[PDB]
């Protein structure tokens, strides 16, 4: 939020896990010890639209994630055209 | 790329179109957008709804308004035999010279449209007359309906105070409400009837100067004062009556005397007064029950608190209900709605075999477009009622300050909840189904006999046990005699819960197989339209498939693929769902009256008798047979009676099935040949530079849920308005 | 060839053959008494 | 495979047809409708007269009980 | 697309075409041209159509054929059937299907073989496939009963 | 006896159906079986239906207005079993459906992978679970209250 | 092995698929350390294609023990 | 064009004005149709073609009537 869809899991571990989805998703940021050890639920999320191919893979263990985020410019729909 | 929108700002500076939709439906969100603090909101629905009563008599006023100078009055007040009062002048320049055609409707001059409203028979039956003595009706209620407006802006005005905590007593109010308000409102009204109208009824006039001069009786309110009531009801109406015109007259106020009559069925004259007086000391005792303040009364919590009947020693806690009923607004409005919607179908399933009106059934047409108007609506309210509950718990609501207390516990308990509500409709389901398939594969294979059909016992023995004096039966302690009440007798039902079996208005209707399947079919409605919307509600909080549901509750349509494929899956999508059962059952019950009704009036019953034991038939005859007159009122040959309501039959079975688009076509689709249809334009002379100002996009993925619905609905809600009095008024029945 | 504690499997739609039949054999009591809605009794 | 499970249709048109040439034959009508047509109204099916049945079953023309035709065989 | 150009051939090939001779072969179809002046009104098109024929369908039973009228109750029944499986969510019929899954297990009868909801394009496939089935048979029926009798 | 009206001992409404109705069945002056050997509306479809003569056992059977039967049942006068005596069979006969429902199922979650087992049938209908039904005397109206199937389990 | 390890747990978080049943266990965490150890597994799937997941001590109310 | 042209008619036959509907006979068309190609088809038995009585498909505008003795076939 503005783009606020949690996909957190416990692993954030990503091989064999999750890349998938348009740019939004810069991460790999170790926090000081989580197995794999990278870690969180994103990175600078005012750039892409609005996926779920965001779980899809990889758990969230809980929700996944889908549009909410209301708050929702153009280049935040592939239609401001 | 400007900024727009005075409220919210996501949606203010959005480029596509949604900036006007989602604009034009999230206005009345106040709780939690851009402007708000509870201070604000809580006003903020307080002067809009002084935006309310206030629109209530702009309508009203209208309504006294195409009437008093064309439309007949001091004509129906001459004797109002079944042919076609008014409502207004209809004037549209499209129409043909057939201008003349019925359609222009005999007394009045140019053409109209008759009041199937009840109006016509209450501005009537209280008293309201002469066409000389009547032309007020705006004149006062608008002198009223602006006054609606003034508090709006005063009670908005800062300064003398529009008042912020004091939104959440109760006990002050509500102590003065059911007082106050409904009690005097009540009273008040048990004023007018009598000193003004009763007599305007079975007596004479009451004229706009003497007030003081006229006096129901000689020796005026006589003792009264003086304990000794009684000697109201006393020779008190008669029934060698003639209506409105004294003789046969008599003139003491009150009664439970005398009862029905060809000439007018209706309730009497006085006991809708009596009773409207009686009740009013009840709620003025009962309001005069709570706080406020002198010290006397109750505290609204400390009998919740460990009040409870069933807890005392069955560990189930009662924690502040209060500051939960009352720090929620949304429970608010939902208790509110409800008791209204349960209410809304008491009044208009009472509001026939009761008609309180001079002249109404027996009319047999305002009142079957009326008992609707108050079966839709009443459906359609519930369904909102469920609706702001299933909002309560996620807006409002609080896991921590509401547990072991019973309103958790309800939630914790859940999942069985909606079981024993779905075993009970898929029970409902296909053993209602059984019963009309096989009622119908039994007739067209020859054998009409073979058909299942279970008498509905429990049904007519409530009234065996009433006045339904049908062909004798004793039954053990009853008898017909021996034992009749010997408690009660002459007192109280005379006449009255004694109109029996009367083919033609009877209150009650003989009840067999035809009606022990309906009546189920009913049953089967409000079950499962509530395992959806119970469902709905009992978790707009979150479920294993999406378990962290929340922040935003209600309306968050859809979610990614995956996981099994999630969707209608937010709170709202399940009203959005719940919404065609309430569309359903709120037909199947409809439907029934009428078709009965029907036949009960200018014909038969043996139709509905043997023939709604089964299925085919109910389209057969019944929706094919009565729809005959409407249709061929277009015909190849002219416009004959009925033009409108055929029309807006077809524009019934339209707006019905282009719902479906929004409903089977899902965003996506739309979209992306508009992603090609914007490269037009762009692309194509004579129409290039030309800018929008908001982009071309495809509706929001909740948005069309709705607008198929909200369009499905008046489709459907606009055929049966066109269909059943496009039916019934010629009929016959 | 099968004694105590279950035995040998079975298709996908053997209810097939349990639609078809047994079932079937109840049209068979719906012709031997060719008709019902009571019943004498044994 | 598609060359295989293809010919299964071919068969199965094959068990199809043959209970429509029988049909269309022993549960006859056709014999009777020949010498006799503007004036038959063909069948080839008929009940068995098991619970309800029999109603579906009405006389259709070369003197018998049945349910009717409107797939043009009798006439190929 | 082919359920109105059904519904256009008929109600020629009957409005005009079919219909009889006799003596100076006057000419009298199973409708003397009623499509005139009177399916240019699309009303017309059930009150000279839908409400006039089906008149037979809604009369068959107790009869030989009326296994159509029969029918068609179920299949005009089907159809509304279908906007259920076309018109609803998914994770609906799971937050639904649990529901039931605890009550299941309460008495010990439920897990074994995860039962769940359908798969959101498998919705799309009861949808339509029933909405045909349902939305045309009707008229199978609707027909064979208007040609069969008179016609 | 009750709301309707008296049973076939007599119900003129109800003769009336009978006979036209069904007979009409006749209908066919002739319609040509003069010997032959096949079109049997002619031999029962009617006196199957028919030689139900002023019989059709007696049954009482109330029968209404145009005299089609109605089903009262509420225990009393003659008519007791059009619920009970085929009620109590419905109950017995389920029941004994899903008492190997929590059989055929009771039976597997156990031994090596036990995943699927089901969509292929161990004992075809359990035939081994299988009479436990019959083999239902009191059974779960005891062993389901107490045990097994005990609170605890719940 | 000496007390319990991996032996049979419940789970308590109310957003796990598998929450109040007892599937079973594995290399549940050794050191002093952190707050997202503990594997368990169980037959039953849930609403992914592959679940088998962690939880953590802190918590699994196992109860009654 | 394809649709709202139907509903033109009930909004205006409705409304009632025939003058002004788009009937076989109100909006200007007059007794024929005739003169497109269906009369240039039941009559080309006359051209590059030998011909042999009626047309191809006795549906079409030109000549004769006579088809079938219990009810009726094509005609026009
Ligand atoms: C969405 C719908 C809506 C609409 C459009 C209508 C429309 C109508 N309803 Mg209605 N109704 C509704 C919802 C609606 N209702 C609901 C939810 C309920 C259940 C609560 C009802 C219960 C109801 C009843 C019982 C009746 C109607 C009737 C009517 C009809 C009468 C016209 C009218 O209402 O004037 C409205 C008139 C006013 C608003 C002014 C009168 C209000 C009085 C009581 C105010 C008293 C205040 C007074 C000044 C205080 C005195 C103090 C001092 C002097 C001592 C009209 C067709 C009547 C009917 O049947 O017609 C045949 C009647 O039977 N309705
Ligand atoms: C008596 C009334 C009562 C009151 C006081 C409220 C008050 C409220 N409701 Mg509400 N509601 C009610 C009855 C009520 N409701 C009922 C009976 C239902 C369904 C039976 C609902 C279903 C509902 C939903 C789904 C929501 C609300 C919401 C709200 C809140 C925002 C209002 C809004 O969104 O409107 C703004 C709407 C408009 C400006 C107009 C758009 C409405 C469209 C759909 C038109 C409706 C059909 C229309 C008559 C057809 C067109 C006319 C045709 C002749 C051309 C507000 C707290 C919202 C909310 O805050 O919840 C979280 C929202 O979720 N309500
Ligand atoms: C006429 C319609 C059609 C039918 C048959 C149903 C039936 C049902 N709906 Mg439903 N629905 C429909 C249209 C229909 N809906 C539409 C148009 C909508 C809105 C778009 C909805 C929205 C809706 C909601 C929100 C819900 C339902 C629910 C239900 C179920 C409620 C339980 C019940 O009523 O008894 C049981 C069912 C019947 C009486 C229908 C007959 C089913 C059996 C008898 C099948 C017959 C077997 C047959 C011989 C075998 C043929 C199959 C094959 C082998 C050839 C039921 C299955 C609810 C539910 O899930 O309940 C738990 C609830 O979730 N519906
Ligand atoms: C009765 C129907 C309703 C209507 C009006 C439409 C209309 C349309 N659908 Mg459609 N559709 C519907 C139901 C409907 N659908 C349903 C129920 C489904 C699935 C269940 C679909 C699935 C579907 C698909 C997949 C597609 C469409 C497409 C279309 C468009 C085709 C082009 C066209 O001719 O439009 C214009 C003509 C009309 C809409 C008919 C005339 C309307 C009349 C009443 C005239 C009114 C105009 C007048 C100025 C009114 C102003 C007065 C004032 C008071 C407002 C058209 C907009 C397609 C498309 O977009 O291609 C271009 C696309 O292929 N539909
Ligand atoms: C062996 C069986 C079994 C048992 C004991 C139950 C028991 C129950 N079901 Mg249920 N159910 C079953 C199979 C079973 N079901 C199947 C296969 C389905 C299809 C998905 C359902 C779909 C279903 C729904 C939607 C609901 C229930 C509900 C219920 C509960 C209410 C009873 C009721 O009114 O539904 C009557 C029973 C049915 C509609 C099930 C039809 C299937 C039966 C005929 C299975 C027959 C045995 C089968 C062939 C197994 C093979 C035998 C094997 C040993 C070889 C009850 C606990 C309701 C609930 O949750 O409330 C507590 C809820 O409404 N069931
Ligand atoms: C939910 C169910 C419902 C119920 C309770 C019944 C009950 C009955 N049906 Mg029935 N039926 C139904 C739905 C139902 N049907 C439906 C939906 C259809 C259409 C598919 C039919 C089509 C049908 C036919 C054609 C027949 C029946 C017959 C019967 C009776 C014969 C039972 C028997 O032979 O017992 C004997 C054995 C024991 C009691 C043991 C029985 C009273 C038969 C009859 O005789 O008419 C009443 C007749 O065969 N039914
Ligand atoms: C006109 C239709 C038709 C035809 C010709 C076929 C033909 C075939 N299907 Mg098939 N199928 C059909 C309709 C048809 N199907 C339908 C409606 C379904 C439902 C979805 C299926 C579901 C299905 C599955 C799951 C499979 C097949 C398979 C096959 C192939 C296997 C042949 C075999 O192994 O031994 C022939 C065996 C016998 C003749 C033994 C007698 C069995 C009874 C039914 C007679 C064969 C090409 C198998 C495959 O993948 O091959 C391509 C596969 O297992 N089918
Ligand atoms: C295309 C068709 C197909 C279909 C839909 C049918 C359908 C039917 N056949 Mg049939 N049949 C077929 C192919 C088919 N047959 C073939 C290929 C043969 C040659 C082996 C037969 C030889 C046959 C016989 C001998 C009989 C039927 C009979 C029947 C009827 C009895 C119902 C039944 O089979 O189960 C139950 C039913 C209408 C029975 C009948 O007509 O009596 C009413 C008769 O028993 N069929
Ligand atoms: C239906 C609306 C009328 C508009 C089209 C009318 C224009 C043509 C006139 C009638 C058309 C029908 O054509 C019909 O004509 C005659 C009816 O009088 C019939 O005339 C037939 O009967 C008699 C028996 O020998 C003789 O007069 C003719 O030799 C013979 O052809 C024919 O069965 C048919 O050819
Ligand atoms: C057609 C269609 C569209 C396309 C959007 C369209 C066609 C909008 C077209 C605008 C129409 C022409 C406006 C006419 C409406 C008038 C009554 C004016 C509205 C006035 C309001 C302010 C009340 C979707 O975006 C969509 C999204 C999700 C599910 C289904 C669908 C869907 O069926
Ligand atoms: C109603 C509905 C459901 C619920 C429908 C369900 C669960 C249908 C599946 C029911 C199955 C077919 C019952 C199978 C049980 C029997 C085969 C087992 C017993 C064997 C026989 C002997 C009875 C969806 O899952 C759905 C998904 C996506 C879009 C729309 C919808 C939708 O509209
Ligand atoms: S793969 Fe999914 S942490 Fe793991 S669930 Fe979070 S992004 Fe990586
Ligand atoms: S899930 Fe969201 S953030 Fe992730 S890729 Fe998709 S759109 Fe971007």
């Amino acid at each position: 939020m503005s783009h606020s869809v949690k996909i957190y899991d416990t692993c954030i571990g990503c091989t064999q896990c999750v890349r998938a989805c348009p740019t939004d998703v810069l991460e790999m940021i170790p926090w000081g010890g989580c197995k794999a050890k990278q870690i969180a639920s994103a990175p600078r999320t005012e750039d892409c639209v609005g996926c779920k191919r965001c779980e899809s893979a990889c758990p969230t263990d809980f929700l996944s994630v889908r549009v909410y985020l209301w708050h929702e410019t153009t280049r935040s729909m592939g239609l401001a055209y | 790329a400007l900024r727009i929108p005075r409220f919210s700002q996501g949606i203010a500076q959005d480029p596509t179109t949604r900036r006007i939709w989602f604009g034009i439906a999230t206005a009345h969100d106040f709780e939690s957008h851009d402007d708000i603090t509870e201070g604000r909101l809580y006003q903020n629905i307080f002067a809009s709804h002084f935006g309310q009563l206030a629109i209530i008599f702009l309508w009203t006023s209208g309504n006294l308004f195409h009437v008093a100078w064309q439309g007949n009055f001091e004509a129906w007040v001459q004797d109002p035999f079944h042919v076609r009062p008014i409502a207004h002048a209809i004037w549209d320049p499209h129409f043909g010279q057939p201008a003349v055609e019925a359609f222009t409707r005999g007394g009045a001059l140019g053409p109209v449209n008759n009041a199937y409203s009840g109006v016509y028979q209450w501005w009537y039956t209280i008293g309201l007359r002469t066409n000389e003595d009547l032309y007020t009706g705006a004149i006062f209620l608008l002198f009223l309906s602006f006054i609606s407006l003034l508090a709006g802006w005063l009670h908005l005005q800062p300064k003398w105070k529009p008042s912020v905590s004091w939104f959440k007593n109760a006990e002050s109010r509500l102590n003065h409400h059911l007082s106050g308000l409904f009690g005097v409102s009540s009273l008040a009204w048990a004023g007018h009837l009598v000193h003004v109208a009763i007599p305007g009824s079975r007596g004479e006039y009451v004229r706009w100067n003497n007030f003081l001069d006229v006096l129901p009786y000689p020796q005026g309110l006589g003792p009264l004062l003086t304990g000794q009531w009684n000697l109201y009801a006393q020779n008190p109406s008669s029934s060698n009556h003639l209506f409105g015109t004294t003789q046969g007259a008599g003139t003491a106020i009150l009664t439970i005397l005398g009862g029905f009559h060809p000439q007018t069925q209706s309730l009497w004259l006085t006991d809708v007064a009596h009773h409207h007086l009686a009740i009013a000391f009840l709620f003025l005792i009962g309001g005069l029950m709570y706080r406020t303040n002198f010290g006397i009364g109750h505290s609204i919590k400390y009998i919740l608190e460990a009040h409870i009947p069933p807890g005392g020693r069955l560990g189930r806690g009662h924690k502040g209900l209060y500051d939960t009923i009352n720090n929620s607004i949304h429970f608010q409005l939902g208790l509110a709605l409800a008791s209204l919607g349960v209410i809304t179908s008491l009044v208009a399933q009472h509001m026939y075999s009761l008609p309180a009106y001079a002249f109404i059934a027996q009319d047999f047409t305002t009142q079957a477009a009326l008992y609707t108007h108050h079966q839709y609506i009443a459906g359609f309210i519930m369904t909102g009622a469920f609706a702001h509950g299933p909002i309560f718990f996620i807006r409002d609501y609080n896991p921590e300050q509401n547990a072991d207390n019973v309103l958790a516990r309800m939630l914790e308990h859940k999942e069985a909840i909606i079981s024993h509500l779905s075993w009970a409709s898929l029970f409902l389901g296909f053993h209602t189904l059984g019963l009309y398939v096989h009622n119908d594969v039994m007739l067209a294979f020859g054998t009409p006999e073979k058909q299942i059909l279970i008498e509905p016992i429990f049904a007519q023995w409530i009234q065996s046990a009433h006045g339904k004096t049908t062909y004798g039966f004793d039954i053990p302690l009853s008898s017909t005699n021996g034992p009749a009440l010997n408690a009660g007798r002459n007192i109280w039902l005379p006449g009255w819960l004694n109109a029996i079996n009367e083919n033609s208005n009877s209150l009650f209707l003989t009840i067999g197989p035809g009606d022990f399947l309906v009546h189920h079919a009913i049953a089967l409605g409000l079950h499962t339209t509530t395992l959806i919307l119970v469902k709905g509600a009992l978790d707009a909080r979150g479920s294993k498939l999406m378990p962290d549901k929340k922040d935003f509750g209600y309306s968050f349509p859809c979610d990614g693929p995956g996981r099994g494929g999630t969707c209608d899956i937010s709170a709202w999508d399940d009203f959005y769902l719940a919404v065609f059962w309430m569309l359903n059952t709120i037909g199947w019950v409809t439907f029934y009256w009428h078709w009965k009704h029907i036949t009960l009036w200018r014909g038969n019953v043996s139709q509905f008798n043997e023939s709604s034991t089964y299925l085919m038939g109910w389209l057969r005859d019944y929706l094919w047979l009565n729809s005959s007159q409407l249709i061929n009122g277009i015909t190849p040959l002219v416009c004959n009676s009925l033009s409108v309501w055929a029309w807006m039959f077809l524009f019934g079975h339209l707006v019905w099935a282009t719902g479906f688009m929004f409903l089977i076509s899902w965003r996506g689709y739309w979209q992306e040949l508009i992603e090609t249809l914007a490269w037009a334009h762009e692309r194509t002379p004579l129409a290039n530079l030309i800018r929008w100002r908001d982009k071309p996009v495809a509706l929001s993925i909740v948005q069309a849920r709705l607008v198929g619905l909200v369009h499905f609905s008046v489709g459907y809600i606009f055929t049966y308005a066109a269909f059943l009095i496009a039916s019934t008024s010629g009929k016959f029945g | 060839m099968r004694d105590f504690k279950t035995y040998l499997s079975v298709a996908p739609v053997l209810s097939t053959l349990w639609f078809g039949s047994l079932a079937g054999l109840l049209i068979e009591i719906n012709r031997f008494f060719p008709d019902a809605l009571t019943f004498p009794f044994f | 495979k598609v060359f295989s499970a293809h010919f299964g249709q071919l068969s199965i048109i094959f068990l199809w047809l043959s209970g429509m040439y029988f049909h269309g034959a022993r549960f006859s009508n056709y014999e009777a409708w020949l010498n006799d047509p503007t004036h038959i109204g063909p069948s080839a099916q008929v009940v068995w007269p098991i619970v309800g049945q029999e109603i579906l079953n009405g006389d259709v023309g070369g003197g018998f009980r049945g349910i009717q035709i409107t797939s043009g065989f009798f006439q190929i | 697309s082919i359920s109105v150009v059904i519904f256009h051939f008929s109600w020629k090939m009957q409005s005009d075409v079919w219909g009889t001779i006799n003596d100076q072969g006057v000419v009298t179809h199973i409708t003397a041209g009623n499509f005139a002046q009177s399916s240019i009104t699309i009303n017309g098109w059930l009150r000279d159509f839908l409400w006039a024929q089906a008149s037979q369908v809604i009369q068959s039973y107790g009869s030989s054929l009326s296994a159509y009228g029969l029918f068609f109750l179920g299949a005009h029944f089907v159809w509304a059937f279908s906007l259920m499986f076309l018109f609803s969510g998914r994770g609906y019929w799971q937050e639904l299907i649990e529901s039931i899954v605890w009550a299941h297990n309460k008495l010990k009868v439920a897990p074994a073989t995860q039962p769940r909801a359908l798969s959101i394009v498998q919705g799309r496939a009861v949808g339509v496939t029933h909405y045909l089935l349902g939305g045309i048979a009707t008229t199978w029926a609707f027909f064979l009963a208007r040609i069969i009798a008179v016609g | 006896d009750i709301a309707g009206l008296t049973p076939c001992k007599e119900s003129k409404q109800f003769a009336k159906r009978e006979k036209q109705a069904l007979k009409k069945l006749q209908a066919s002056l002739k319609l040509y079986a003069d010997d032959s050997a096949p079109a049997l509306a002619i031999k029962a479809t009617m006196e199957k239906t028919k030689k139900r003569f002023d019989n059709y056992g007696k049954y009482g059977l109330l029968c209404g207005s145009d005299g089609l039967p109605h089903l009262i049942v509420s225990g009393d006068q003659r008519h007791w079993g059009e619920f009970i005596t085929p009620g109590i069979l419905f109950l017995y006969i389920a029941g004994w459906i899903g008492w190997v429902g929590r059989s055929y199922l009771i039976a597997i979650r156990d031994e090596k992978k036990p995943t699927q087992k089901e969509i292929i049938i161990d004992v075809p209908l359990a035939s081994s679970l299988l009479f436990r039904g019959f083999s239902w005397p009191v059974a779960a109206y005891r062993e389901l209250l107490n045990g097994e199937l005990v609170d605890n389990n719940f | 092995i000496g007390p319990k390890r991996g032996s049979k747990v419940k789970i308590l978080r109310r957003e796990s698929y598998w929450f109040k049943n007892v599937g079973s266990v594995v290399a549940v965490d050794q050191d002093p350390k952190t707050r997202y150890p503990v594997v368990v597994r169980f037959a039953k799937v849930n609403y992914a294609n592959i679940s088998t997941n962690n939880y953590a001590l802190d918590e699994v109310e196992e109860v009654a023990a | 064009h394809s649709f709202g042209l139907y509903i033109h008619n009930d909004t205006m036959s409705a409304l009632g004005r025939p003058q002004d509907m788009f009937s076989d006979t109100a909006i200007q068309l007059q007794p024929v149709f005739a003169q497109w190609i269906q009369n240039t088809h039941a009559l080309a038995p006359g051209t590059t073609a030998p011909g042999a009585t009626a047309s191809t498909s006795l549906t079409w505008g030109g000549g004769d009537l006579v088809a079938v003795g219990n009810k009726v076939a094509l005609l026009p």
